[PDB]
This record gives C-alpha cells, structure tokens and sequence, in this order.
RNA sequence: CUUGAGUCUCGUAGAGGGGGGUAGAAUUCCAGGUGUAGCGGUGAAAUGCGUAGAGAUCUGGAGGAAUACCGGUGGCGAAGGCGGCCCCCUGGACGAAGACUGACGCUCAGGUGCGAAAGCGUGGGGAGCAAACAGGAUUAGAUACCCUGGUAGUCCACGCCGUAAACGAUGUCGACUUGGAGGUUGUGCCCUUGAGGCGUGGCUUCCGGAGCUAACGCGUUAAGUCGACCGCCUGGGGAGUACGGCCGCAAGGUUAAAACUCAAAUGAAUUGACGGGGGCCCGCACAAGCGGUGGAGCAUGUGGUUUAAUUCGAUGCAACGCGA
C-alpha cells in the first residue's frame, strides 16, 4: 500500500486514503494470521464453518423476508 | 549536524511498543524514540498515546537536521499506526509518501504455537 | 453485474505474455484479485491465476508493489 | 438511575447576597439539617473574607472557586489483572460541587479555632493559590495527566 | 444374442503419482554503515537481550523450510492424502460418434499390496517451530496453563513400523422410487445476433416429499424399496487385558479368553435447574453521595463458661432490643 499525497490534497484526507489501500490489500488481517500457527485441521474446520454461516444467512434472509413481525 | 532536508520516518508499530526512527533517504539513522522511552512503562505503554508522544519526541531529536519533508514507512500490526503519522505532520513535517512494509511472508517460516490463555 | 471477459471474447488460454489485460485481475499491489469480485469462469480464473504466476517469473509483473 | 432520568429539584437563593451559588455551599457546610447555624458560619467567613481582600464577598467567593474549580477527574475502570482510572471531563455543574466540597474538607480538618475562621482562612488561601483544596485540585489534574493514555481509547 | 462388462478412435478438466530444476516474499544467522538507551515480553511482571552499542534502520552474504494473493461446503485420488512455476516419466476419470469382443460379471474367508501423525534404523540436513529439559512467573502447591530459552523431532535418501474420532462414526455392486436452488466439468441443437434459447452426460453442495427411523434425522450421493456377497454385534465392568501363536530392531501390533463382580450400563428426546454461555431488562446492586457499624464506656440479646439452678424456644440471608 504506497500512498503518495497529491497537490493540494489534505493529509487527513491522504491519511484516509492510506488506511483503505491497508484495508483492501488486508495487510493487518493478514497479520492476526500469521501471529500463531493454526493447525491444519483447525483451518479446515474454521474455512467449512465460516463457509456454512456464509450460506446459512442466505437462506435465513428469505424466511425473515416472508415473516410479519407485526 | 549536517542538513539533509529529505528524511524518511520508520514507525515500528508492534502489540507491546512503537518505535519512531527519523533516517535520511539513504537509511542512516538521525534520531530514534519509542513509547517505552517517552515515559510510559507496561499497559500504558502500547497505547496510540504513548506512540503520539514518541512521534513528538523524535521530532525534537532531529529537528536540529532541518528535516522540511519526509517519507513514512508503517510496519506492524499494533497500535499507534496512526497517531505517530498524525503527530508528525503536526510536528510541521511535509508528508510526501504514506507506504506499509509489514513483512507478509508467502507461506515462510512455521510462526509459534497458539497460546491457551 | 460483472460477467467472465475471457467467456465473452472465446479467449481459449489466456497469454502471459499478453500484459495488456493481466494487469485488469492484479490489485495495486500486485496481489490476484479473485473471480468474486471479477465475474470470471472458474476455468479461465485457473488459467488466469497460472498465467500471472508465469509472468511474474519472467518479471513482466510484479510479485508485490514494494520489491 | 438504571432507566429513571432524575430532574433537578429548585433550591431557594440565600437570604442575604440572593445567589443560588452561596445557597448550595450552605447546604454543604450544614450537618445535621442545621440550616441557619451553617449560613452563619458562611456569612460571618464572606464577612471576614471581604474586609481581609478587598473584594466583594460574592465576588471574593468567586475567585475561590476558580482557584479549586477542576477541570479533569479520573473515573476507575476495572481491566482483567488490573484496574485502569480513565480520565474524563466533568461537567461545569459537577465543577461547583467538587470545588464547595473541597473547601469545607479542607477548612474542617484546619486548626482554626472557630469554622467561621477555619473557612475564611481556606478561601483566603483558596483564592491566593495555596492550601490543601487547592492542593486536591494539583492531585486530581496529575492523576488525570498521567492516565492521559487510557483517555477515550478506553472512556 | 448384446442390454452387463471390456477394447479402439477423437477430445476435456484436474493440489493424481514419481523424478529433476527454478522463482519470489519472509524468518534466523554472519559482516559492515548510520545511530543511542533501551529492547523484549505479560493480565501484571520477571528471567533474557543491551553502552563490550542492543532494539530500530540500510547494504552485502549464507542457509534451511514452506509456497501469501489465486482459493472456491472448488478439484483430483481406492483410502491415507495431494497447493509456487517449468520440464521429464506416468495412473485414473469423463464426454462425443461409430466400430469390435460376446457374460469375459459381482462379491470375496485365507492371501497380498497401499496406508496420516508419532516412533525406530543408517547416512545426511537443520532457518523457523518445538516433546524433553532449564530458568522466570502464577499459585495453598503448579512436575501445568503464561513468559524467556531449548534437544530429539519436524526436512532429504533408503529401510522399518501398520496404528488414528484412518469418520459420512454409514462395506462393495446392481436395479427401482415425487421435487427445488446451486457448484464444477463435458457435449448437441437454434436469427451464435449478444454478459442469449432449448437439450443431454459425469461428479458435487444445501433444502426437502413419500417412505423409513426409538428419536435425532436420512431422504435418487437413502438410513426409502429390493437382490448378491463379505465383515461384524449379543448387558456393564473385568478387557481389547492375560496366556499362546504370528509379526516387529524396539516401541509394540495382531489374534483373543476365563475366574470374578454388578442390576443395571447405554441411545435419543422432554421439562427444569445450572454455566468462570449469549441476548435483553430491572433493583441503594454498583457507581455518585451523606451518615454510620467494627475501636471506647454503658444498655441489651446470644454463644461460651460457671452454677444446686443459671427454665424452655429462636441459629446463614430469613436466630441474636427474637417469643418477652
Ligand atoms: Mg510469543
Ligand atoms: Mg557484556
Ligand atoms: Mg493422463
Ligand atoms: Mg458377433
Ligand atoms: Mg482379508
Ligand atoms: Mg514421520
Ligand atoms: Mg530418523
Ligand atoms: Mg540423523
Ligand atoms: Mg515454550
Ligand atoms: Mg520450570
Ligand atoms: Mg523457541
Ligand atoms: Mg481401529
Ligand atoms: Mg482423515
Ligand atoms: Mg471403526
Ligand atoms: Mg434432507
Ligand atoms: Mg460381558
Ligand atoms: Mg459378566
Ligand atoms: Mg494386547
Ligand atoms: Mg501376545
Ligand atoms: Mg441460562
Ligand atoms: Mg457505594
Ligand atoms: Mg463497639
Ligand atoms: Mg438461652
Ligand atoms: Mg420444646
Ligand atoms: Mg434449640
Ligand atoms: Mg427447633
Ligand atoms: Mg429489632
């Protein structure tokens, strides 16, 4: 993520657009990651568990589109 | 002693401590502070804070260079990725380029184990 | 919204050596970006991925934007 | 104070200067609802105050206050191994409080022989910068300038 | 005889396997430059590192290991498993059209081969990580969790071991039985008119109908309806143990009892209660405050002790100026 500050352009407005290049490239989640090892197995099940909410609110969303709540 | 006028910033932003280096374009040191050193000791220590003040103490142990610009190179996960950049500008620096280094091996070296905390 | 080039021009294999649209599927900083957000094929995002890799080795692009 | 939003309840300007901000330091002073000896006590201190600085008793008190009044507490958080005091802003109505309170803490624990010399000595020192409620205020800032870290990062 | 099962032709996708190269990040180490008082670590610390110049930063070098992004309830493999890129050798699967063989099939005790990780042998290699171990903490103790280090091991070659919650806790093969939304990979046809339409195969994910099921659930990838063969079960414990055999360098594996003892052990689901689970909301619960109690003397009640008797009852909150 290298920012470089135009002409006339704010540093808060620079620094902004820094900490998005830093969030879209996810140089800090990547981080977290590789703080400590994580089990093969441990992955998997995390990767099928995120995997199942993922499309467990897909399916959620259309039960609550058909319920009046009042 | 010498005026180099074209600095670069290191922030060496981990969990625990924060340090600020103030080096020419070339990579030789002109000045260093961090957080531990700015008078702030355990918890307070890796605070966005405590990394301000280390930013602003870096700036009057070099402000003899007459350092008018200068580059910020960001690495690490902790805080104080920020309010070090901020306190620099507000130490009346020119900030030209704003760049992360975090070291982001491609599959390198097995980090440690997971603590059970 | 977003649909497979690669599927709309009949591409076959895509080229590493085409630079021209590669860098279309590379983030600034140089990192593959994925078919989700792109639209394309499963197949040709395989031969998209394998093709960026060759020409990093021969350097046309870059493996990351600090180097 | 779980949900119920308290109001304020009117309390009746002294009798003498008509100030709803002396009428509050005499609800402070009086022990054991003693209403009229406590507002003795405070108008013969103003009384002593006055002549002993040239200002008006009001005014006098005043100045006093400004002296004492603090800007910055800190409030105590409990973090798991530790406890961390953050500081936060008080409010100009919590200002005052603070401020009387102080005052009449100090000028108990003086050894002047009456309260009414205990308290005007303590404004007298008060608006002269020195004595223990001032000195209260130098603690209460230094804790709050220390702890500048824990400061809305953990609010 | 050709419909089961095979062979041939043309293509397609794939981390399938073996061998050999190579690339870029990053860690560590080595040498040097700038630079100065801290670094590191934690809940907090300390051990440790540092004025013998650390950490930070820049340049050069060495070495090992693993391949971010792509990446996907995506793909391949009988299973175990397989993830940078390139080449060499090589297995299987699937689709299209036609031709060929003519039941050549299914299953399989014994047998044989493969088989994660750890472990074992020999010779290498060794960055990171890390059993053991050491120190620092934590604690009533702490042979732990946490911290600083760290050997085997993890890596390679060749042998050995043959075990896993080796799991879909579901043996293989075949046929049959309503559907819906996807993923992936072929293929036919239609003004290709497109980022179209209509079919037709393989594999796969999630719902769900009948039916089945103790229930949970399964549900054309069955745990539905049937057929073929194999393996296996017969209360809990003793015990996957002893003895014997076979296998192994060893660790051990495999086959596999009995006496004895119990009236249960177990599965699913239900209502509660509970959680150092979550959500929401209260209450002088906390907070914000004021005044006390605990110390003193006395009053009073209780315990205890004492006494011929110190009548009896009340004992966490909810007994103790209580029945009185
Ligand atoms: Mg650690
Ligand atoms: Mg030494
Ligand atoms: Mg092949
Ligand atoms: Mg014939
Ligand atoms: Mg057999
Ligand atoms: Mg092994
Ligand atoms: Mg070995
Ligand atoms: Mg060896
Ligand atoms: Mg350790
Ligand atoms: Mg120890
Ligand atoms: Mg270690
Ligand atoms: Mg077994
Ligand atoms: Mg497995
Ligand atoms: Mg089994
Ligand atoms: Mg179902
Ligand atoms: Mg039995
Ligand atoms: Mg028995
Ligand atoms: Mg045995
Ligand atoms: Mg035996
Ligand atoms: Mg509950
Ligand atoms: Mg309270
Ligand atoms: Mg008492
Ligand atoms: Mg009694
Ligand atoms: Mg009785
Ligand atoms: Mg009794
Ligand atoms: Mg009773
Ligand atoms: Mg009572």
């Amino acid at each position: 993520p290298v920012i470089k500050v135009r002409e006339n352009e704010p540093f808060d407005v620079a620094l902004r657009r820094f900490k998005r290049s830093c969030e879209k490239a996810g140089v800090l989640a990547e981080v977290r990651r590789r703080e400590f090892y994580e089990k093969p197995t441990t992955e998997r099940k995390r990767a099928k568990a995120s995997a199942v909410k993922r499309h467990a609110k897909k399916l959620a969303r259309e039960n609550a589109r058909r319920t009046r709540l009042y | 002693r010498k005026q180099v006028s074209d600095g670069v910033a290191h922030i060496h932003a981990s969990f625990n401590n924060t340090i600020v280096t103030i080096t020419d374009r070339q990579g030789n040191a002109l000045g260093w502070a961090t957080a531990g050193g700015s008078g702030f000791r355990g918890s307070r220590k890796s605070t966005p804070f405590a990394a301000q003040v280390a930013a602003e103490r870096c700036a009057d142990a070099v402000k003899e260079y007459g350092i008018k610009n200068l580059e910020v190179m960001v690495k690490g996960p902790g805080p104080g990725r920020e309010s070090t950049i901020r306190a620099l500008n507000a130490a009346g620096f020119r900030i030209t380029n704003i760049t992360d280094v975090t070291p982001i091996p491609h599959n390198g070296c097995r980090p440690p184990k997971k603590r059970r905390v | 919204r977003k649909f497979c080039r690669f599927t709309a021009e009949g591409v076959q294999e895509i080229d590493y050596k085409d630079i021209a649209t590669l860098k279309n599927y590379i983030t600034e900083s140089g990192k593959i970006v994925p078919s989700r957000i792109t639209g394309t094929r499963a197949k040709y995002q395989r031969q998209l991925a394998r093709a960026i890799k060759r020409a990093r080795y021969l350097s046309l692009l870059p493996y990351t934007d600090r180097h | 104070p779980r949900r119920r939003v308290i109001g304020q309840r009117k309390i009746l300007p002294d009798p003498k200067f008509g100030s709803e901000l002396l009428a509050k330091f005499v609800n402070i002073l009086m022990v054991d609802g003693k209403k009229s000896t406590a507002e003795s006590i405070v108008y013969s201190a103003l009384e002593t105050l006055a002549q002993r600085s040239g200002k008006s008793e009001l005014e006098a008190f005043e100045v006093a206050l400004e002296n004492v009044r603090p800007t910055v507490e800190v409030k105590s958080r409990r973090v798991g191994g530790s406890t961390y005091q953050v500081p936060v802003e008080v409010r100009p109505v919590r200002r005052n409080a603070l401020a009387m309170r102080w005052i009449v803490e100090a000028a108990r624990k003086r050894g002047d022989k009456s309260m009414a010399l205990r308290l005007a000595n303590e404004l007298s020192d008060a608006a002269e910068n020195k004595g223990t409620a001032v000195k209260k205020r130098e603690d209460v800032h230094r804790m709050a300038e220390a702890n500048k870290a824990f400061a809305h990062y953990r609010w």
